[PDB]
RNA sequence: UAAAUUAUGGUCAAUUGUUAGUAUUCAUAUUAAUUUUUUUAAAUGUUUUAUCAUUUUAUAAAGGUUUAUUUUUGAAAGAUUUUUUGUAUAAAAUUUUAGGAAUAGUUAAUAAUAAUUUAUAAUUUUGAUUAGAUUGUUUUGUUAAUGCUAUUAGAUGGGUGUGGAAAAAUAAAAAAAAUAAUUAAUAUAUAUCAAUAAUAAAUUAAAUUAAUCUAUUAGUCAGAAAUGGAUGCCAGCCGUUGCGGUAAUUUCUAUGCUUUUAAAUAU
């Protein structure tokens, strides 16, 4: 899926819907978690072949201490936000140095 | 600090590494300092280089060391 | 937050003959007794709880 | 339109170092770390569908 | 992006103009740095003013 | 201010502290010197010299 | 000194809250209430300390805090030359004149001398323009003659 | 007084704990006898903490549960915590 | 009612008849610290916070307070707080400024006594007449630059030697030969010679690599056998 | 001679050496001269906790004659308000007065010495009296 | 002027702005209420602190007994006083120089105290509320109508300079002989 | 008499020493140079540039080779301007383009407070970190 | 709030409120009968608040004439005993 | 060694009391720390300490604990109600017996002493430039003629100075507006400040007393200032140059010179003589011609 | 002297406070005093 | 280098823990607070209009900041009218950590320049920069007192940038373009604040409207009060010194006693 949406997004931005509408196809007959249920009819039927985007990207290893200590915090409600004082009480630390980056 | 580790506590990692200076081509400014930890006044005189005098430039060390000597008694 | 009356609310729900009572009633000197979580009764030979 | 469902109270209330009760609110949607979060945690061993 | 976003030198109001049609009526659009240019730099120095009738 | 008690209640100041009492009947009056003294912190007068 | 002194919210231990509006300008927090980033969490500041207190007006003449010796007043006397000491005979810690200050004159250099000097010389100047009680108060005395002939024996 | 002595209480005074082991120890001579001794586990801010208390609560019953308390100073070397008194 | 004891508290909604209604914030908490680090590891690598940490800006103990009553007070009649300072121009080096140290003072009412804390300004001056070590006045002013918002008002003194230094052509003060470390780590002078500098550096290398194998830990009593 | 040390002041040393010769029972005491201890020393003087004093224009030091009664001292204690230089502390007219008022009654058995801004060096009676509060010196009774 | 207006408590035209003079008091048990007159914005945010202009002062809506007053045998004089205590000054500065405004519970406590006329919500059931016609009021303006002049004069005392110098005081002013 | 070290020097100890010695201001200013261009008007807040450039006198110190070239590089720029935009206008507009549309496509184009405050690191520090990556360190300068 | 009569215009609109803000001449009429009544409260509140504004501004000149005279008088003594002390100095 | 110090005797109890003369409640009860933050609830809060500021009677609608509304609370208002100095001691009485009978004796406005509050020029030349535009009118259609003479008071009692431009303003003001008198009383407060007017200001001041029909006030004013007016003699300067020169202060007279004496407000008097710079007496002898005549 | 404040003992606080004793405070004299 | 007086003036400073050779503020008291005996919800439909629209409705908790948070009168108040007068984004000081070193789209000049100008740049051992902690300079608690110990809610990036001002995505004790209401203060469900609650703890009664309602006082060696039985360094007790070895004033238990009184226990 990361990289689908990637090639999309380049697509769109290059202006060419019709690769887009190949890859979303491709995407749903495959059955990709992001794009399971996007499927989309072919209007290119009767035609033959030939700052911007403002996103951050890292590696794993960033945040998965967040990750991990989100997850053992609330695994039962995975929208929370895990924040302060959850799992430090006051004036003690929280465990993780550079929360947020 | 940047260059070699992410924040620290890693031991090992806190102190910049030994730094070398020539002084005749200085790559630092003010290379002799005063600090309660930092005093590298004294590791700039005759005495700390006799461990390393079978490779050593004793033209360099005439034209900049501390209580250098006599010429006869350094032969 | 700290809950503390739990036991004495789950006292009444222990109905029977708890482990003290039935410690203190039983007079033979040829059974023994522990205590690691409740009053057991001992077995010689086996060194553990008397099934 | 199904739009009678009541106002969600989904977030819960814990209680801190002076029983002020600190509420857990949903992240936002335009943030990297749900997009994270929903992607396999071991790409090369658990399943991608 | 090289720096500030509005630099303080650019940050200049003009009082020779009416309050009011500044902001709606027109935009007056110059180059005021060259008359706040200070002596020192530009090189004049001020000399004795000479009365009309002597100059 | 009760430091300048004295002077709010004497009527020869033309800042004097002013009062209203409205009747019930819907007539407004001066408050007595009861009722002037009522707005200042209570003090007790003693003199054990006699 | 008690525990009752502590307690700022009484009015009576508590710095007036006009000394701001005699620093400031009269009516001057009505145009601070209007800003809008106020209170969250700071509003403008106050000027609330006693008059003889301020720095901007008083001096070592008539402040016990400009008379500290060895940061409010040694640095000034290293500065100026005056032969300083700590038991000094002067209060403000100089024990004489600098050389400048007994060699020159100080009376005339500076400032003219201001023209109100002259109200406290000339009793032709004192002027009260309008009555005591000329803004509609003069019936604030109810056992006053003015009173009695205005009203009359009927009222 | 001694404030290092209360570490895992951690501020308050009580602290619900499970009940997993119990044993006997002998206490500093010349006081000489078996004590009980509660090993028991708690879990604060998703940390689970194992500590050895005073059993001073006589069994009146099956408890997995109880209450930790400071008490006062033991003879006993090295336990610092008292069980909640039966109620 | 504040003055009222525990048990004499009949209600607590208004005060009866005066006083200060203030709130009984507990101060009493038993504030507990959670050692969440090993102790040779903590991740600053310079100050370690290892129990709870006193907060605030003023309210901290000791008291310390800022000193209205010093030498530029005492001097000028300033319509702002710290509207105008005297220093000395330490440090000119980029144009049209004059770097001021300027101290002013912080008072500690629990042990009754004052202390100066020395600060720096860039202060702006036309004509570059600012040379090093003249004692100058500066004031507040408009904004100029990102850290430029003092000017130079009057020379009080002027640096007769610094400026027959430049009409010589010498700088206005010789360069300090004393200046910050680098490291804290000592700076050992190198010496070596051509043919010597690879033996040198392999054993800097080698020095080097010790150290990050300090990160290891202790050594084992036992060596490793398998 | 170090920075840890205090900062020592001439009333400091002036009273440490009065105590001293009080308590080893001198007659005679060489003490530092200053307007303050000229000062402090008629304010003694004035009260008759010691028999006299003289300034001999000496620019370090002049004389004081102490005083005895019933084999004992007639000075109890002398103590110095400030022990440095660095710290110096303001007397009110209030907290003057306090020391006059002894749980309802009026006492003027010890003696506080106060420097006012007029560079008089009185007493705490008199600076009460004309509800005045200079900067102060020593308790002596 | 929000993308989502708090609808619990709205207000008109924005903050801030208009001046009131509102009665506030937090919701505490009756026999230990009560309440403060007071001049602040049409907008306050969570603390009422941040936006106050002036205090006019505390009012207890609580009928008492005069226990101050001496026990005295005057009917109108014993019944129940609710005390209120208000500022004058202040209260003339923000309604007239900088025409504030005032809500009900005020303006009748005002109205009361006899600083202000009745407020219109305070109404007898009894009367009803009349109606007009120009025929009759114009009748009654020919049947009766001041003089113009006057009208000017007692306008001219009532919004403008009032406090006059005659000519009594106006000789008095006049400088005397040997300056002139 | 060179200065000790750099970290005492920078807090202005080392010029210290003077106003220790008493010897704080005792020059004789008037022969050494005019002191009636070295002062500022109250009346008018104008400093002694201004009085300088208004008596017409230029208290200038001697100055090096850099500071020189500095003054006449800026000194240059209006007349390099002016015949520039004139020869070759082509690079002038391109440019005048390229400015007039980064003026659209930028950051904070209203002047609030925000973009108005001069040290925006610093003024807001606590965005530094999971808000903004531009900046490092959260002070560049002496305040 | 504004009152909207039932009998009013109803707008025939359902992507709209369902109730116009026009009214019938009698509510027309009776309005300004409400209205007049209105305008006799807030007259005399205009009028008060005129002459509560006069009165103050005539304390305020009162007063802080008495002031500026008493300030006035407080100043020259005090600038006179500063050129005295001048001149002792 | 590992023990701390001890004392040999106690500290005086009075010496200690007596070096707390610069304590932090001393310093907060002085009012030197500046306030930044909100402080206590003020007005509608469970604990806002406001309404106990100002003194009232005792409550006794109902029941407040004690019965108050049937029970004799002598000893109740003493022991509980009334604030004490701690808890458990005396009560605090906070009467006026408590206060000196001195706070009676004094005169109005006599406890404020003189202040010299100096702002930058620029500051200076705002607050003039808005002081002079409320003079010539505050409000669109409300701007009553007194309103003026009201700015005029304020600016006095900010402790400015009101220069001859405010005083002309005014003057014109009042002498259009018809009220006279109110003209009459600007010139009383220029004399009484000792501001010498200029011969603009003695122009208007006297169309003023041409207006009013006073040739006594004209007569006043030619004895005090007009006297020394000359005409334009043929061999003088017409366009006199400015000749004061602009305020200034050298290093001795910024170090030596006291406070007071380096203080510097705008100040009328001197640039009186650089207002009088055209010779325009003319205009003032017309004046006092016609005043004559009314007269 | 609330025992959380610096380390258990109370000279770890009292060391603590004297690192701002005005008479010790950093400056020429007395400088890198850590 | 002189005394005082036309006599208490100018308005209250006051410290209470039965220890245990000595050194050193460290066990047990009092006050304040938490803790047991079940006190204690943050409400759901804001409104008007010229109708698929327009007009009015601007700081709640989310994100961890110690050289830091600072600004308007263009809306409104606001008035015969037109018209006019002014601003303002900037500062200064106080700034935490046991074992302390480097920091960076970066300083200044220039300008509505420069991703590519010029310069010996700027921050910091007078403690910087990252990291940890904590919503900043009127709040408490304790004390005779220079101290010590607390306090709160809210300013967390832009990206067609509306508006006077972004504070703009649930959260009222805010009547919001017609007098809706003034006999009103009373307030029935889902997360939280003090309306949270302190009520003559046992003998002559409630000038009323009769409306809400139970918990063992803890001990008995030293030190208020203990005898008999059982246990015999075992079981246990313990603020403390310690007690239990076959007469135990310290355990368990019968009975009896004690209490300045409403608990006990801990932090
Ligand atoms: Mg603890
Ligand atoms: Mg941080
Ligand atoms: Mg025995």
């Amino acid at each position: 899926p990361t990289m689908v949406k990637f090639y999309h997004d380049c697509l769109v931005r290059n202006n060419r819907p019709r690769e887009a509408s190949s890859l979303m196809r491709l995407a749903a007959e495959r059955g990709v978690h992001g794009y399971e249920d996007k499927w989309e009819a072919d209007v290119y039927k009767g035609r033959p072949l030939d700052t911007e985007i403002n996103s951050v990207f890292r590696p794993r290893v960033y945040r998965q201490l967040w990750y991990k200590w989100q997850h053992i915090a609330n695994r039962y409600r995975p929208t929370a936000a895990l924040k302060r004082r959850q799992l430090a009480p006051r004036d003690s630390p929280t465990g993780i140095p550079g929360f947020y980056r | 600090n940047a260059a070699m580790g992410l924040y620290g506590g890693e031991p090992g990692f806190e102190k910049a590494h030994r730094v070398w200076v020539d002084p005749d081509r200085p790559h630092i400014k003010h290379i002799y300092n005063q600090t309660a930890l930092a005093r590298n006044l004294r590791y700039a005189r005759y005495g700390y280089f006799k461990r390393d005098m079978h490779l050593l430039d004793v033209d360099k060390l005439v034209r900049h060391a501390r209580l250098l000597p006599t010429p006869g008694r350094l032969l | 937050q700290i809950l503390q009356k739990g036991n004495n609310i789950l006292y009444s729900f222990q109905w029977g003959l708890n482990n003290g009572t039935v410690h203190d009633l039983d007079a033979d000197g040829g059974t023994d007794y522990f205590m690691d979580g409740a009053f057991h009764v001992r077995d010689k030979e086996t060194g553990d709880i008397d099934w | 339109a199904p739009h009678v469902l009541e106002k969600p109270k989904r977030v819960d209330c814990l209680r801190i170092h002076r029983n002020r009760p600190l509420l857990l609110h949903p992240m936002k949607d335009n943030n990297k770390l749900l997009e994270l979060s929903k992607l396999p945690a071991r790409p090369e061993f658990d399943s991608w569908t | 992006e090289r720096g500030l976003y509005f630099p303080i030198n650019h940050r200049i109001v003009d009082h020779r103009i009416a309050p009011g049609v500044t902001v709606e009526e027109t935009d007056v659009q110059s180059r005021y740095r060259r008359e706040l240019r200070t002596n020192f730099a530009t090189g004049e120095t001020r000399q004795t003013i000479a009365p009309p009738w002597s100059a | 201010h009760e430091a300048l008690k004295k002077l709010e209640l004497d009527p020869t100041n033309e800042k004097r502290r002013r009062f209203v009492i409205r009747q019930p009947d819907g007539t407004l009056r001066s408050a007595k010197m009861s009722e002037m003294r009522a707005w200042y912190w209570k003090e007790e007068w003693a003199d054990f010299r006699f | 000194s008690f525990k009752y002194a502590t307690k700022l919210q009484h009015d009576e231990m508590r710095q007036p809250y006009y000394i701001h509006e005699k620093r400031y300008g009269i009516f001057s927090n009505e145009r601070n209430i209007a800003k809008a980033r106020r209170g969250l969490p700071f509003i403008t500041p106050l000027y609330t300390k006693h008059m003889n207190l301020w720095d901007t007006d008083t001096d070592a003449s008539n402040n016990r805090f400009f008379r500290g010796y060895y940061y409010g007043q040694r640095e000034l006397h290293q500065l100026l030359g005056r032969p300083h000491s700590l038991e000094a005979t002067n209060a403000d810690g100089s024990n004489d004149l600098s050389t400048y200050e007994a060699n020159t004159s100080q009376l005339y250099k500076g400032i003219p001398r201001p023209a109100i000097t002259n109200l406290h010389y000339e009793p032709a100047w004192r002027y009260t323009l309008y009555q005591a009680g000329a803004h509609g108060a003069q019936l604030s005395n109810p056992r006053s003659p003015f009173t009695a002939k205005v009203l009359g024996d009927e009222l | 007084l001694f404030f290092l002595r209360m570490w895992f209480l951690y501020g308050c005074c009580l602290r619900f704990v499970l009940f997993v082991l119990c044993y006997y120890m002998s206490p500093r001579l010349p006081s000489s006898g078996n004590r009980r001794v509660l090993y028991a586990v708690f879990y604060l801010y998703n940390f689970v903490w194992m500590l050895r208390c005073f059993f001073c609560c006589f069994i009146g019953l099956v408890m997995s549960l109880f209450i930790i308390e400071g008490g006062g100073f033991v003879d006993l070397p090295g336990v610092k915590y008292y069980t909640r008194i039966v109620s | 009612p504040w003055w009222n004891f525990q048990t004499e508290h009949r209600q607590r909604c208004v005060l009866m008849y005066g006083g200060a209604r203030t709130k009984n914030t507990h101060n009493a908490n038993h504030r507990v610290f959670i050692k969440k680090y090993k102790r040779n590891a903590f991740p600053n690598r310079t100050r370690h916070h290892w129990a709870v940490s006193m907060t605030g800006v003023l309210s901290q103990r000791p008291r310390r307070m800022p000193w209205p009553y010093d030498l530029t007070s005492l001097i000028f009649n300033q319509p702002r707080q710290g509207s105008d300072k005297i220093g000395y121009v330490v440090g000119t080096s980029m144009l049209k400024t004059a770097v001021v140290a300027t101290n002013h003072m912080v008072y500690y009412p629990k042990f009754n006594q004052r202390v100066s804390r020395t600060k720096r300004f860039f202060a702006h001056d036309e004509d570059l007449a600012c040379v090093e070590g003249d004692l100058v006045h500066i004031k507040q002013c408009r904004k100029i630059s990102k850290y430029k918002h003092y000017y130079v008002f009057s020379i009080l003194e002027p640096n007769v030697e610094g400026r027959e230094r430049l009409k010589l052509g010498l700088k206005a003060v010789p360069p300090p030969l004393f200046g910050y470390p680098v490291s804290r780590r000592i700076v050992k002078l190198n010496l070596t010679s051509t043919e010597g500098t690879q033996e040198k550096l392999a054993a800097a290398i080698q020095e080097h690599v010790q150290d990050a194998y300090r990160f290891s830990g202790p050594t084992p009593d036992q060596p490793r056998n398998r | 001679r170090r920075r840890e040390e205090n900062l020592y002041t001439p009333i400091y040393d002036f009273c440490h050496r009065i105590r001293e010769a009080t308590e080893q029972r001198k007659r005679f005491v060489v003490v530092p001269s200053t307007i303050e201890t000229r000062g402090c020393a008629r304010v003694m003087h004035d009260h008759g906790l010691v028999a006299g004093f003289r300034d001999f224009h000496n620019d370090r030091a002049f004389a004081v004659e102490l005083k005895y009664f019933q084999g004992d001292s007639t000075i109890n204690v002398i103590e110095p308000c400030s022990y440095d230089g660095r710290t110096e502390f303001e007397w009110s007219p209030k907290m003057m007065r306090r020391l006059l008022n002894t749980h309802g009654i009026h006492n003027r058995l010890v003696v506080y010495i106060c420097r006012t801004a007029d560079n008089r060096i009185i007493d705490h009676i008199h600076a009460v009296k004309e509800n005045i509060g200079g900067r102060g010196l020593m308790m002596v009774h | 002027a929000r993308a989502v207006i708090k609808r619990r408590s709205p207000q008109l035209w924005g903050a801030p702005g208009a001046p009131i003079i509102r009665m506030r008091g937090h919701h505490v048990v009756w026999k230990f209420q009560s309440y403060d007159l007071v001049v602040e914005h049409t907008h306050k945010r969570r603390n009422s602190d941040i936006r106050l202009l002036h205090y006019l002062g505390k009012h207890c809506p609580h009928p008492q007994k005069s226990l101050w007053s001496p026990d005295t045998p005057v009917a109108q004089d014993r019944h129940l006083f609710m005390l209120t205590t208000v500022d004058i000054d202040a209260f003339k500065y923000w309604f007239g120089v900088k025409r504030c405004r005032l809500s009900m519970k005020p303006w009748a406590l005002l109205a009361k105290a006899g600083l202000l006329p009745p407020s219109l919500t305070q109404n007898s059931k009894i009367m009803p509320k009349p109606l007009f016609d120009k025929e009759s009021l114009m009748r009654y303006y020919l049947a009766n109508r001041k003089d113009e002049d006057v009208m000017a004069r007692e306008k001219y005392l009532n919004y403008e300079n009032s406090m006059v110098k005659t000519e009594e005081e106006r000789a008095a002013e006049r400088p005397v002989a040997p300056y002139l | 008499l060179q200065p000790p070290n750099l970290v005492t020097y920078r807090q202005g100890s080392y010029w210290k020493y003077d106003w220790n010695a008493g010897l704080a201001i005792s020059t004789n200013l008037a022969d050494v140079m005019d002191p009636r261009g070295l002062n500022g008007c109250v009346e008018t807040g104008r400093s002694r540039s201004e009085v300088a450039r208004d008596l017409g006198l230029s208290y200038t110190r001697p100055l090096h080779e850099n500071e020189k070239k500095q003054l006449s590089h800026q000194a240059v720029y209006y007349e390099r301007l002016a015949k520039f935009k004139m020869e070759q206008p082509e690079a002038a507009r391109a440019m005048e383009r390229e400015r007039f549309v980064r003026k659209f496509s930028g950051m904070f184009v209203k002047m609030d407070i925000r973009s108005g405050a001069p040290d925006f690191p610093s003024t807001y520090r606590r965005l530094l970190g999971t808000k903004v990556v531009r900046w490092a360190s959260k002070r560049h300068g002496p305040n | 709030r504004q009152i909207r009569p039932y009998y009013n215009l109803p707008s025939k609109s359902e992507h709209g409120r369902k109730m116009t803000g026009f009214l019938t001449p009698y509510r027309h009429w009776m309005w300004k009968q409400n209205e007049l009544w209105r305008n006799v409260h807030e007259a005399q509140f205009e009028h008060l608040r005129r002459v509560y504004k006069r009165q103050w501004l005539e304390s305020f000149r009162v007063n802080a004439d008495e002031y500026i005279y008493k300030y006035n008088i407080t100043k020259a003594a005090q600038l006179a005993q500063w050129e005295c002390e001048m001149k002792e100095q | 060694r590992s023990g701390k110090a001890r004392a040999f005797v106690f500290r005086d109890p009075s010496l200690r009391m007596m070096r707390a003369g610069s304590g932090y409640q001393q310093l907060r009860r002085m009012g030197m720390p500046m306030q930044v933050g909100m402080g206590w609830r003020k007005v509608d809060s469970f604990h806002a300490n406001t309404q106990y500021q100002h003194a009232w009677p005792l409550l006794s609608h109902d029941d407040l604990g004690n019965s108050d509304q049937s029970n004799n609370t002598k000893n109740i208002m003493y022991s509980m109600y009334m604030p004490k100095r701690n808890k458990g001691t005396a009560p605090w009485f906070r009467g006026a017996d408590t206060y000196s009978v001195k706070y009676c004796e004094q005169g109005r406005y006599e406890y404020q002493r003189y202040l010299m509050i100096n702002r930058f020029p620029s500051e200076y030349k705002k607050h003039f430039l808005s002081f002079l535009s409320n003079i010539r009118m505050s409000s669109g259609s409300a701007t009553i003629p007194q309103e003026a003479l009201h700015w005029l008071l304020r600016m006095i009692v900010d402790n400015f100075n009101p220069q001859h431009v405010h005083y002309i303003a005014a003057m014109k003001t009042l002498q259009s507006a018809g009220e006279l008198d109110m003209a009459r009383d600007v010139w009383k407060i220029m004399e009484r400040q000792q501001t010498w007017p200029c011969t603009a200001t003695i122009c208007a001041y006297l169309d003023v007393c041409v207006e009013a029909g006073e040739k006594t006030w004209a007569m006043e004013a030619w004895n005090r200032y007009c006297t020394e007016l000359k005409f334009l003699e043929p061999g003088e300067v017409d366009p006199k140059p400015i000749s004061r020169v602009p305020f200034s202060l050298t290093r001795e007279e910024l170090l030596y010179l006291p406070k007071w004496k380096k203080h510097f407000d705008h100040d009328p008097n001197l640039d009186v003589m650089d207002l009088n710079r055209f010779n325009r007496t003319r205009e003032v002898y017309l004046r006092m011609a016609q005043v004559m005549l009314a007269g | 002297i609330a025992h959380w404040y610096c380390g258990h003992k109370f000279r770890h606080r009292f060391m603590r406070d004297k690192r701002f004793h005005p008479s010790l405070q950093a400056s020429h004299d007395a400088r890198n005093r850590f």
